């Protein structure tokens, strides 16, 4: 069918057909284009006319222009020769390599797993982070969250996560960039490359990559996710394959959304956004799964919009997370690295039936000492510790020494805290966090525990401090 | 008191010898040190 444009504000392109009106979702090629311009349908305005996203730039288009239904939604290659190759919200390679030459197309919106498809499996993913793995700890086939302001860590324990677990998993891995840095992009790709997850030469290549960034105009940003995890859904589904769904950001797909949503012509629900924020994430995160067919272990970056975690974008995304990384700009500030809120951050695992009493006992005992020392802070605040009973001034310095304990040096980051990456064992974590809570290192001084990977580092840099 | 630790100090190396020991009988100068290392030690005054 050929329609004609009618009218065009920004992304949103106006189409009118004579016989023939294109279904909800699907893709029409605009015609007379240099380069490929994929408009997907939106909405039936009646008259014959149909509101419309376009995926990439829309200037110099033209009232009257012809448009054609691809008789489909935006259907893209799927399957292992994705893997090691870099593609577009539409599907098509971006890496200069040739065409993706699949079997099968697969189109970018699907409905979600049924009720009856679902899994309640619960193992825990041991990442060698120490404040993850004690406190908030992730889990295979599981759905993580990193929230966070900007600038505070999202994207650099996205990169440790994927050395510390991408690296050594038997299965595929999908990096799905939305909105983010181009530059980003590049630095991955290519370091992908280096460490040979990616291979050029063979077909050894144990990653797909999917890209939709910060220049894109907004429907590409409202897509790409949507494109990278159809690709993570093939395997699972297709191969029973278990994968690793990395996205940075997904905050970016909502804010593309509210980009659009004026356009499309709607009252505003809160804070500007889309009266159809939480249906939008929810179609969407739905899909993001493991089921009884594949295994999906999803870690995604949610940027927090001037640090306001009641923002409706973070706020509707707790509800779909097994576990959450919630970073602080305070903590952060004060030095530790990854700046996790350790009283913010959570985990469904969290449980002694999971993660054993031991495990259990730790976690919710050096929480218990950093709220009390939380509860201390106003009054510490204004007359310092002086005033302190002898046994507060003990919950205060073990804090210290728990809330320095809990920073530790990322492989990712060493350029940065000018110190050798630590990969810290699950033992090794519930044991030194006993021991400090247990009284056995009360002599020593809080810098020896400031950025260190096990205890047995921590009563050494304490001799080196002599 | 808001003195720092004027007082818990003393107090703290009170105990300590007290403890360490001996007969033990013990005097405060200044109110705040029979509040502090007082009630362990009443009978100890």
């Amino acid at each position: 069918t050929t329609g004609r444009i009618v009218a065009v504000i920004g992304a949103v392109v106006d189409v009118q057909f004579d016989e023939g009106l294109p279904p909800i979702l699907n893709a029409l090629e605009v015609q007379g284009r240099e380069t490929r311009l994929v408009l997907e349908v939106a909405q039936h305005l009646g008259e014959s006319t149909v509101r419309t996203i376009a995926m990439d730039g829309t200037e110099g288009l033209v009232r009257g222009q012809k448009v054609l239904d691809s008789g489909a939604p935006i259907r893209i290659p799927v399957g292992p020769e994705t893997l090691g190759r870099i593609m577009n919200v539409i599907g098509e390679p971006i890496d200069e390599r040739g065409p993706i030459k699949t079997k099968q197309f697969a189109a970018i919106h699907a409905e979600a797993p049924e009720f009856v498809e679902m899994s309640v499996e619960q193992e825990i993913l041991v990442t060698g982070i120490k404040v993850v793995d004690l406190l908030a700890p992730y889990a295979k086939g599981g759905k993580i969250g990193l929230f966070g302001g900007a600038g505070v860590g999202k994207t650099v324990l996205i990169m440790e996560l994927i050395n510390n677990v991408a690296k050594a998993h038997g299965g595929y891995s999908v990096f799905a960039g939305v909105g983010e840095r181009t530059r980003e992009g590049n630095d991955l790709y290519h370091e992908m490359i280096e460490s040979g997850v990616i291979n050029l030469k063979d077909a050894t290549s144990k990653v797909a990559l999917v890209y939709g960034q910060m220049n894109e105009p907004p429907g590409a940003r409202a897509r790409v996710a949507l494109t990278g995890l159809t690709v993570a859904e093939y395997f699972r589904d297709q191969e029973g394959q278990d994968v690793l769904l990395f996205i940075d950001n997904i905050f970016r797909f909502t804010q593309a959304g509210s980009e659009v949503s004026a356009l499309l012509g709607r009252i505003p629900s809160a804070v500007g956004y889309q009266p159809t924020l939480a249906t939008d994430m929810g179609t969407m995160q739905e899909r993001i799964t493991t089921t009884k067919k594949g295994s999906i272990t999803s870690v995604q970056a949610i940027y927090v919009p001037a640090d306001d975690l009641t923002d409706p974008a973070p706020a509707t995304t707790f509800a779909h997370l097994d576990a959450t990384t919630v970073l602080s700009r305070a903590i952060a500030e004060l030095g530790i690295y990854p700046a996790v809120d350790p009283l913010d951050s959570t985990s469904r695992i969290m449980d002694p039936n999971i993660v054993g009493s031991e495990h259990y006992d730790v976690a919710r005992g050096v929480q218990k000492i950093l709220q009390d020392y939380k509860s201390l802070q106003d009054i510490i605040a204004i007359l310092g510790m002086d005033e302190l009973s002898e046994e507060d001034k003990l919950t205060v310095s073990r804090a210290r020494k728990i809330q320095r304990f809990l920073s530790q040096p990322f492989q990712v980051a060493e350029v940065f805290t000018g110190h050798l990456g630590k990969l810290v064992p699950l033992k090794e974590t519930i044991k030194g966090f006993q021991q400090i809570l247990a009284g056995e290192y009360d002599h020593l001084p809080e810098q020896a525990f400031y950025m260190v990977g096990p205890i047995e580092e921590a009563v050494a840099k304490a001799d080196k401090l002599a | 008191g808001l003195c720092g630790a004027i007082h818990s100090s003393v107090a703290k190396q009170m105990k300590s010898e007290a403890a360490n020991l001996k007969e033990v009988k013990i005097i405060g100068v200044g109110d705040k040190i029979r509040s502090i290392l007082h009630r362990t030690h009443s009978d100890q005054f």
